[PDB]
C-alpha cells in the first residue's frame, strides 16, 4: 500500500502459495540425467 | 490518484507472477511428445 | 455543411453489396452449400457429402 | 514427516541462538547491527547460505553423546529464548536490565 | 454526423471480424 | 550426413565434441584479443596529437584514457606508450591464445571427457556445468576486483566531474551503501532517472563494482559446491543449445544497454575522449549562445519549468536531464542560477561548450559504438529466439519435424 | 603516431585490423576446396 | 488426493482444447493487448487535442473533434515530457493528463509488451502442438520495426513526441519528417528493406501462380477449384513438375527449386532478413548514423556545382525540413 513493495509482496505470495501447494505433491526429489523433466504429479 | 495507482499496480504484479510461477510449472513437460 | 449525396454514397455503397452477399449465403445455407468442408459435387445440382457424414 | 522438519528446525534454529548469545556475552545487538556496515551484514549472509546448503548440508539418511546432544537441544531452548527477548531489552531499555 | 458514421463503420467492422472469427465454420477433417 | 548437419551449418557438429569446442573458443578469444590490440595500434599509428580522440574516429584509446593511461589534467592526451603496450600484450596473448585454439581443434584431445575428467563434461550433468559457471563466475568477480584495483590503489581513473576540468582521481571512499548502489538497479528506465546509465560519479561506480565482485565471487563458490534446486531443475533445459540460447538472451540484454549507456553516459565515457553527447550537445549550443547574448550586455534563452527548474527554452527544453561537468558548477539548487551564470564562469567551460556545439558528414565514436553494438543487441535477440526454439523442441524431440504416424493435432478434439 | 623505435613497422600496422575478418573467407574457402562436405 | 487449484489453472491456461490458445505468454499478452486496444478505440473516438509540440499549440486527433478516419490519430506525447515515464496517476487532472499526450503513452507501451507476449506465445503454441518453432523468428521482424518506430526512434532522439503518432495522416506526417532529418530513402538498410517487401509480393505472388497454375483436376465444369482440395488430404493438391517444368522454361533449363523446403525456406526468409534491416536502419538513424550523402559531388574544371538527382532529392529534404523546424 504505502510504500508500494507491500503490493509486490503480498501478490506474489498469494500466487506463491498456490505454487507451493501444486509443488508438494510433485515427486521430483529424484534427479535425473535428460535434456528435460518429463516427470509431472498430475493429481487429477 | 494513489488508488489507481494501487489498482494497476496490483493487476500487473498479478499477471506478471501468474506468467512466472506457470512457466516454473514443470513447462517444458507440457509437451505432446511427453516419455511416460 | 454535410455532404447529402456523400452519406447516401457510404451507405448505399455498404448496405447494397453487404445485403448481396447475406442473400446469397442464406441461400447457400437452404442448399447445404454453404461449406467449403464437403466434397465436390457428385452430379450437377447435387452438392457433395460433408466431411462429417 | 512434520517431525523430521521439526527436529532440524529445533536444534539449528537454537544453535544460531546459541552463538548469538555467546556474542553479547563475550562483547561487553541492534546497536552492533546498525554499527555494522550492511556490506559486513551482507557478507554474514552470503557465507551462511553457502554453509547451510553446500558442506554444512544434512544428508536427509554412547551414552555421553545421547545426553550430550539432549543437553545441547535444552541449552538450545533457553538461548533461543533468551535472545529474541534481549533484542527488545536492547530496544527499551537499550541495555540488559541486569 | 460525419463521427457517427465514422464510428458505426469502425464498430461494425470490428463485429464483422468477431462473427468472423467464433462463429466461423469449423474445419472438419476429411475422412 | 554423419551429424546431419550440412556445411552452412557445420559448427553445429561441434556439440557433443568437446575438445573442439574448447579449440573453437579458445581460437575465437584469441581472435577477439587479436582485434583489440591490432586495433589500439592502429588507433595509435594514425594518433594526431593536436586534435582530440573523438576527431579521429578512435573507439579503444577512449576507452584507455577513462582507466586514466597516458591523460594528464583537463582531458589532455599526454603519453602513447601505455595504449602501445596494452596492444603489445593484447598481440601476444592473442598469439599464445591462437596457438591453443588450433592445437585444441586440430591435434588435441578429441572428446576429453574419458582423457581429462575435471575438464570432461556432458551437457546434462548439471552438477559439471554449475562447477564451470561457478569457476567463470569466480574469474568475471576477479576482473571486476581488478577494475577496483586499478581504480582505488593503482594509479586510479579518470574522473571527469573533478573540479576545474577533470583529472585522473584516484577514488578513496567508494559507495559501498546498498541501498544506493542495489537502487541504481532498481532504478526506473525512464527519463529523469535512467536506470542505470544515470550513474553521475566515480563513487558509485567502484562502489557497486565492489559489490558486483564480491556478488560474482560468492555466487562462484555457491555453484561450485552446490547443485540446481527441483525448481530450476524441472524449469530449465539441459542441453548445449540452451546455454547457448540463455548465454544469446543474457547478452542481448547486455549490448541494448551498453549501447544506450554509450550514447547517454558521460560519466563512465566522458566528454573529453568520447565526445559530448546529443543532449550534451544541444545544451552546449544553449549554453554557448547565452554566454554569447549575456557578453554582449527572463531571457528567451532560458525558461521556468514547471517544476521551478530555470532550463533553456525552444527544442533544447527536452534535454533538461542532462547533466555535464561544465553545467554542475553554475548549477545551485534550483537549477540554473542565474547569479551563478555572469558571476563566476570560468574559461575552461566556455571552450569546451563552444567546442561542442560543432560536434552536433560527422559521426561521432559514440554514435557507431551506440549504433553497431545496438545491432549486436537486436540480432543477438533474435538468436535467442532462435537457439531457445530449437533447445526446447530437440529436447522435447520434434526438431526434426511432425512424425506421420502419430500427429499430435489429429488427436485432439475439434476446436469448435 | 607510433613510437620512433616501431615507426619502421608503420605499414604492417594498417593491415593488422583486416587479418580477423578474412579468418572468416578462410573458412568459406576451406569448405570450398574440399566441395562443401 | 484431490488436484489442486494451481494444476487445474496451469491445465486450462496450456490447454489446445480452448478456441484461442492463451499460454503463460499470452497471461501478458491478452491483458496487455485488450488495455491498449479499449484505450486506442476511446482516444481515437473522443479525445482533447494534444499539445504534442509543448508551446500551447495543440494538435486534434480525435473523431469528435474534426477529423476523420484518415486524419485521426493517438497523437504522441509532448515534447516537455521527453521520455519520461507518464501514466495516469503522475498527472496532476485526467485533463492535464490527456493534454500532454499520455493515451500514446499508455497505449504504446501495452502494445509493446503485448506484441512481444505474442512472439512468445506464437512459440508455445508451437511447442504444445509438436512443431518447429520458428515462427516466432518470422514475427520477430514486424516487432522489430515496431519498436524501432515507437520506442526506440524515441530514446535515440530523446522524446516521445518524435515517435511515430497512432494514426493514418500521423504516420505520413513521420516518414515526410523522417526523410527530411535522416535520408531514410539513400539509407542502405531501407534499401534493403524496400528489396525485401518487393521482393516478398514477387515470391508470393510467383508462388501462388505457380501452385494455381497447375492444380490437378478434381471439380467439374465452372465449379469452383478449391473443393479439388481435401482439408486433411495426404496427396498433393498441384502438380509439381509442371510448374517446375514452366518455372524452368520461363528464365533458363534449370532454375526451379526443385526442392520445396528451400524454396518455402526463401520464401519466409526473404521479407524476414529485408524487415529485419530496414528496422536496424531506422533504429540506427535515431542516434544520427543518417544515410548516404551525395551531396555536391559533381563539380566542373572551375568549381561550379553540376547537380544530380541526390542534390533535387536534397531541395526536397531541405523544404521539409524547413517547414518541419518551426522557429529552430
Ligand atoms: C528495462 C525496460 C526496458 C524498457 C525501457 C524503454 C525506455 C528506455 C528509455 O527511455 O531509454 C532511455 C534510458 C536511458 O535513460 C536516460 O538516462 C539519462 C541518464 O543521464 C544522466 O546521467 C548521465 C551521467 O553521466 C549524464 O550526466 C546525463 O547528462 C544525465 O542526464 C537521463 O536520465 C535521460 O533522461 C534518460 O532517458 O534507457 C534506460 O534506462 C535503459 C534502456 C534499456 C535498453 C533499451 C531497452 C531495450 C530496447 C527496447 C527493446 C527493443 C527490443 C527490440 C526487439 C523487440
Ligand atoms: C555466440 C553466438 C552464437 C553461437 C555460438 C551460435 C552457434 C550455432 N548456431 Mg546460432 N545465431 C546467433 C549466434 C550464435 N550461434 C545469432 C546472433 C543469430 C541470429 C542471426 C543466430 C542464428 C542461427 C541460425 C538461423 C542457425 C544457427 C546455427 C548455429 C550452429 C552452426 C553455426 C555455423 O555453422 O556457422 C556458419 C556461419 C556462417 C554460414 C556465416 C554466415 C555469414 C554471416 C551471416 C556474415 C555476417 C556478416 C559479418 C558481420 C561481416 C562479414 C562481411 C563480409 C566479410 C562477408 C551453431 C551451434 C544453425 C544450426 O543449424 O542450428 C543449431 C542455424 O541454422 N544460428
Ligand atoms: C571462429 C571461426 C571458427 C572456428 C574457430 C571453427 C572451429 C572448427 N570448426 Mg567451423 N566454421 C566456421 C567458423 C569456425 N569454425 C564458419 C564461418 C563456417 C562456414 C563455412 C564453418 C564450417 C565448418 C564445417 C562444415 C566444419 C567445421 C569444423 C570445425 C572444427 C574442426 C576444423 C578442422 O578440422 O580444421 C581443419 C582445417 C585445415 C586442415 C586447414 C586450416 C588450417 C589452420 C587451422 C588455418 C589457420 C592457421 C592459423 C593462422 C595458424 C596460427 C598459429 C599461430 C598463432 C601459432 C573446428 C573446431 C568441422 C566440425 O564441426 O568437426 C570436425 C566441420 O566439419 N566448421
Ligand atoms: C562494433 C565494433 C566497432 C565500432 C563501434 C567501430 C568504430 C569505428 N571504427 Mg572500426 N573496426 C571494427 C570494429 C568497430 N569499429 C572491426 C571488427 C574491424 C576489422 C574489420 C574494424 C576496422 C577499422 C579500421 C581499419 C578503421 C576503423 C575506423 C572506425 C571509425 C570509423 C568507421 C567507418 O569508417 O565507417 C565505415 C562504415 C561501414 C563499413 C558500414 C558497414 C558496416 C557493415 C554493414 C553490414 C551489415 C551487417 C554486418 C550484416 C550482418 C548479417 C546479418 C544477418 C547479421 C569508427 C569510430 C576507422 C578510423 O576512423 O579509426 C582509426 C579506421 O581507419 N575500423
Ligand atoms: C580455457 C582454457 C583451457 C582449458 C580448460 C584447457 C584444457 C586442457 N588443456 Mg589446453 N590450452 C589453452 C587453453 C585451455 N586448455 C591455452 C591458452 C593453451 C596455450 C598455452 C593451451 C595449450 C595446451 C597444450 C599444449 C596442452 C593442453 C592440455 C590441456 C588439458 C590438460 C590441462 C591440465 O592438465 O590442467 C590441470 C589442471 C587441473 C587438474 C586440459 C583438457 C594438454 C592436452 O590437451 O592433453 C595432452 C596439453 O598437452 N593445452
Ligand atoms: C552469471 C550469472 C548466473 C547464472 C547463469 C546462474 C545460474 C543459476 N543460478 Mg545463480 N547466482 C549468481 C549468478 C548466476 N547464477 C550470483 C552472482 C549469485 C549470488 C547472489 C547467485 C546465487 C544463486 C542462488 C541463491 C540460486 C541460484 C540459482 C541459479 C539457477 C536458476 C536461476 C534462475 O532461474 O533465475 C541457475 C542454474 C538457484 C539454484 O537452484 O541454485 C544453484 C538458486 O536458488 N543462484
Ligand atoms: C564484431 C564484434 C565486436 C567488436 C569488435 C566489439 C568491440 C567493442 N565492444 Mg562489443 N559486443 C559484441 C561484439 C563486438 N564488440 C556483441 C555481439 C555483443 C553482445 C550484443 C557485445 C557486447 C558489448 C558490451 C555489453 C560492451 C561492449 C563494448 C565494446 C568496446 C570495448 C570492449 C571491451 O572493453 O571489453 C573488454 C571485456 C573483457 C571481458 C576483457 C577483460 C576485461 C578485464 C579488464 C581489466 C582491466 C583492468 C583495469 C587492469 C588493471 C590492472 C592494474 C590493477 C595493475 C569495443 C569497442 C563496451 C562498450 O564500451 O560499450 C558499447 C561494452 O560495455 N560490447
Ligand atoms: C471492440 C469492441 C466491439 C467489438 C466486440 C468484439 C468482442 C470483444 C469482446 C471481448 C471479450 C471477448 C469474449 C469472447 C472470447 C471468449 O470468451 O472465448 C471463449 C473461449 C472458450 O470459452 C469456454 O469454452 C468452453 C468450451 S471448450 O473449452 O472450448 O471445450 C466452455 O466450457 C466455457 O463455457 C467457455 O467459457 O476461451 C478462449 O478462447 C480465451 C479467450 C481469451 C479472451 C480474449 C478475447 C480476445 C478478443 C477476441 C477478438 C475480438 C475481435
Ligand atoms: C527470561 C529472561 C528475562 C528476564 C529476567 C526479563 C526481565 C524483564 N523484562 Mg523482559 N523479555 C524477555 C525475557 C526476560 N525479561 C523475553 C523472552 C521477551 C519477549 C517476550 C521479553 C520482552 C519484554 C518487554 C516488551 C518488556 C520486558 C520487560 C522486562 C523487565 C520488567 C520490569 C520489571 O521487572 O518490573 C524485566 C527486567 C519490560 C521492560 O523492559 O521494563 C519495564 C518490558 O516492557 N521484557
Ligand atoms: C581451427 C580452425 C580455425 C580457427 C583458427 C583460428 C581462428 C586461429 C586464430 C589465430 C590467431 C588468433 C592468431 C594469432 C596470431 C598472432 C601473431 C602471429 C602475433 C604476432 C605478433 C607480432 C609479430 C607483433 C609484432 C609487433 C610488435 C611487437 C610491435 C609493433 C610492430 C609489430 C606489430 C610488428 C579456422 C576457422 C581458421 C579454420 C578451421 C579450423
Ligand atoms: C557495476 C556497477 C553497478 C552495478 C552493480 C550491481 C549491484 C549490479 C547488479 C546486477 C543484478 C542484481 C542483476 C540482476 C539481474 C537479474 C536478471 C536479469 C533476472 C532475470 C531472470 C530470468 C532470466 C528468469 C526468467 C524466468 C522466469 C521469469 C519465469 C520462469 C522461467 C525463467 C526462469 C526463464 C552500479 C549500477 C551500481 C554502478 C556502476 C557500477
Ligand atoms: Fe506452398
Amino acid at each position: 500500500d504505502d510504500s508500494l513493495g507491500f503490493v509486490l509482496i503480498g501478490v506474489t505470495a498469494v500466487i506463491g502459495l498456490a505454487w507451493a501447494q501444486w509443488q508438494s505433491y510433485q515427486d521430483d526429489g529424484d534427479d535425473f540425467f535428460d535434456t528435460y523433466d518429463s516427470r509431472r504429479a498430475a493429481a487429477a | 490518484m494513489f488508488t489507481l495507482k494501487i489498482l494497476v499496480y496490483t493487476v500487473v504484479i498479478f499477471f506478471i507472477s501468474l506468467f512466472t510461477f506457470g512457466f516454473l510449472s514443470s513447462d517444458p513437460s507440457r509437451n505432446p511428445n511427453r516419455k511416460d | 455543411e454535410v455532404s447529402f449525396g456523400a452519406f447516401l454514397a457510404v451507405i448505399l455503397g455498404l448496405f447494397i453489396p453487404v445485403v448481396f452477399l447475406v442473400t446469397l449465403y442464406i441461400q447457400s445455407e437452404a442448399q447445404g452449400t454453404a461449406t467449403n468442408f464437403r466434397l465436390p459435387d457428385k452430379a450437377p445440382g447435387v452438392p457433395g457429402d460433408r466431411y462429417d457424414a | 514427516g512434520k517431525y523430521r522438519r521439526f527436529q532440524e528446525m529445533e536444534i539449528k534454529h537454537g544453535r544460531i541462538a546459541m552463538l548469538a548469545t555467546l556474542h553479547v556475552f563475550i562483547t561487553g545487538t541492534l546497536a552492533s547491527w546498525a554499527a555494522l556496515p550492511q556490506a559486513g551484514w551482507a557478507q554474514i549472509v552470503a557465507v551462511v547460505a553457502i554453509l547451510d546448503n553446500s558442506l554444512f548440508a544434512q544428508d536427509p539418511n554412547p551414552k555421553v553423546k545421547e545426553y550430550k546432544l539432549n543437553i545441547e537441544r535444552n541449552n538450545g531452548r533457553a538461548a533461543m529464548m533468551g535472545i529474541i527477548g534481549m533484542m527488545t531489552h536492547e530496544y527499551l531499555t537499550g541495555n540488559p536490565l541486569y | 454526423m460525419e463521427a457517427l458514421v465514422y464510428t458505426f463503420l469502425l464498430i461494425g467492422t470490428l463485429i464483422v471480424i468477431f462473427f468472423a472469427i467464433f462463429f466461423r465454420d469449423p474445419p472438419r477433417i476429411v475422412k | 550426413e554423419s551429424t546431419g548437419f550440412a556445411w552452412w551449418s557445420g559448427n553445429a557438429r561441434l556439440i557433443n565434441v568437446s575438445g573442439k569446442l574448447l579449440g573453437a573458443h579458445v581460437a575465437h578469444a584469441g581472435l577477439m584479443v587479436f582485434w583489440c590490440g591490432a586495433m589500439t595500434l592502429f588507433e595509435v599509428a594514425h594518433y594526431i596529437p593536436e586534435k582530440p580522440l573523438y576527431e579521429q574516429g578512435c573507439i579503444l584509446i577512449p576507452h584507455l584514457t577513462t582507466l586514466g593511461w597516458g591523460v594528464g589534467p583537463g582531458g589532455e592526451v599526454t603519453d602513447v606508450y601505455p595504449f602501445f603496450v596494452v596492444g603489445v600484450l593484447h598481440l601476444i596473448s592473442s598469439a599464445v591464445l591462437g596457438f591453443g585454439g588450433v592445437y585444441h581443434s586440430l591435434i588435441g584431445p578429441d572428446t576429453l571427457e574419458e582423457s581429462f575428467p575435471f575438464f570432461g563434461y556432458d551437457w546434462r550433468d548439471k552438477n559439471k556445468m554449475t562447477t564451470i559457471l561457478g569457476i567463470h563466475l569466480i574469474l568475471l568477480g576477479i576482473g571486476s576486483f581488478l577494475l577496483v584495483a586499478k581504480a582505488c590503489f593503482v594509479g586510479g581513473l579518470y574522473d571527469t566531474w573533478a573540479p576545474g576540468g577533470g583529472d585522473v582521481r584516484i577514488v578513496t571512499a567508494p559507495t559501498l551503501n546498498p541501498l544506493i548502489i542495489f537502487g541504481y538497479v532498481l532504478k526506473s528506465p525512464f527519463g529523469g532517472d535512467g536506470w542505470i546509465i544515470s550513474v553521475n560519479n566515480l563513487e558509485d561506480l567502484v562502489g557497486g563494482h565492489i559489490w558486483l565482485g564480491f556478488l560474482c565471487v560468492v555466487g562462484g563458490i555457491w555453484h561450485i559446491l552446490t547443485k540446481p534446486f527441483a525448481w530450476a531443475r524441472r524449469t530449465f533445459v539441459w542441453s548445449g543449445e540452451a546455454y547457448l540460447s540463455y548465454s544469446l538472451a543474457a547478452l542481448s540484454v547486455m549490448g541494448l544497454t551498453a549501447s544506450v549507456f554509450v550514447w547517454y553516459n558521460n560519466t563512465a565515457y566522458p566528454s573529453e575522449f568520447f565526445g559530448p553527447t546529443g543532449p550534451e550537445a544541444s545544451q552546449s549550443q544553449a549554453f554557448t549562445f547565452l554566454v554569447r547574448d549575456q557578453r554582449l550586455g527572463l531571457g528567451k534563452y532560458l525558461m521556468r519549468s514547471p517544476s521551478g527548474e530555470i532550463i533553456f527554452g525552444g527544442e533544447t527544453m527536452r534535454f533538461w536531464d542532462m547533466r555535464a561537468p561544465w553545467v554542475e558548477p553554475l548549477r545551485g539548487p534550483n537549477g540554473l542560477d542565474l547569479n551563478k551564470i555572469r558571476n563566476d564562469i570560468q574559461p575552461w567551460q566556455e571552450r569546451r561548450a563552444a567546442e561542442y556545439m560543432t560536434h552536433a558528414n560527422y559521426v561521432s565514436p559514440r554514435s557507431w559504438l551506440t549504433t553497431s553494438h545496438f545491432f549486436l543487441g537486436f540480432f543477438l535477440w533474435v538468436g535467442h529466439l532462435w537457439h531457445a526454439g530449437r533447445a526446447r523442441a530437440a529436447a522435447a524431440g520434434f526438431e526434426k519435424g511432425i512424425n506421420r504416424e502419430n500427429e499430435p493435432v489429429l488427436s485432439m478434439r475439434p476446436l469448435d | 603516431a607510433l613510437p620512433e623505435p616501431y615507426t619502421a613497422f608503420r605499414p604492417i600496422v594498417d593491415v593488422m585490423p583486416a587479418i580477423p575478418v578474412l579468418f572468416l573467407l578462410l573458412a568459406f574457402v576451406w569448405q570450398a576446396s574440399v566441395g562443401f562436405r | 488426493e484431490s488436484a489442486s487449484f494451481w494444476e487445474q489453472f496451469c491445465a486450462w491456461i496450456t490447454s489446445t482444447e480452448n478456441r484461442l490458445y492463451i499460454g503463460w505468454f499470452g497471461c501478458l499478452m491478452f491483458p496487455t493487448l485488450l488495455t491498449a486496444t479499449s484505450a486506442y478505440i476511446i482516444a481515437f473516438i473522443a479525445a482533447p487535442p494534444v499539445d504534442i509540440d509543448g508551446i500551447r499549440e495543440p494538435v486534434a486527433g480525435s473523431l469528435l473533434y474534426g477529423n476523420n478516419i484518415i486524419s485521426g490519430a493517438v497523437v504522441p506525447s509532448s515534447n516537455a515530457i521527453g521520455v519520461h515515464f507518464y501514466p495516469i496517476w503522475e498527472a496532476a487532472s485526467i485533463d492535464e493528463w490527456l493534454y500532454n499526450g499520455g493515451p500514446y503513452q499508455l497505449v504504446v507501451f501495452h502494445f509493446f509488451i503485448g506484441v512481444c507476449a505474442y512472439i512468445g506465445r506464437e512459440w508455445e503454441l508451437s511447442y504444445r502442438l509438436g512443431m518447429r518453432p520458428w515462427i516466432c523468428v518470422a514475427f520477430s521482424a514486424p516487432v522489430a520495426a515496431a519498436a524501432a518506430v515507437f520506442v526506440i526512434y524515441p530514446i535515440g532522439q530523446g522524446s516521445f513526441s518524435d515517435g511515430m503518432p497512432l494514426g493514418i495522416s500521423g504516420t505520413f506526417n513521420f516518414m515526410l519528417v523522417f526523410q527530411a532529418e535522416h535520408n531514410i530513402l539513400m539509407h542502405p538498410f531501407h534499401m534493403l528493406g524496400v528489396a525485401g517487401v518487393f521482393g516478398g509480393s514477387l515470391f508470393s505472388a510467383m508462388h501462388g501462380s505457380l501452385v494455381t497454375s497447375s492444380l490437378i483436376r478434381e471439380t467439374s465444369e465452372n465449379e469452383s477449384l478449391n473443393y479439388g482440395y481435401k482439408f486433411g488430404q495426404e496427396e498433393e493438391t498441384y502438380n509439381i513438375v509442371a510448374a517446375h517444368g514452366y518455372f524452368g522454361r520461363l528464365i533458363f533449363q534449370y532454375a526451379s527449386f526443385n526442392n520445396s523446403r528451400a524454396l518455402h525456406f526463401f520464401l519466409g526468409a526473404w521479407p524476414v532478413v529485408g524487415i529485419w534491416f530496414t528496422a536496424m536502419g531506422v533504429a540506427t538513424m535515431a542516434f544520427n548514423l543518417n544515410g548516404f550523402n551525395f551531396n555536391q559531388s559533381v563539380v566542373d574544371s572551375q568549381g561550379r556545382v553540376i547537380n544530380t538527382w541526390a542534390d533535387i532529392l536534397n531541395r526536397s529534404n531541405l523544404g521539409m525540413e524547413v517547414m518541419h523546424e518551426r522557429n529552430a
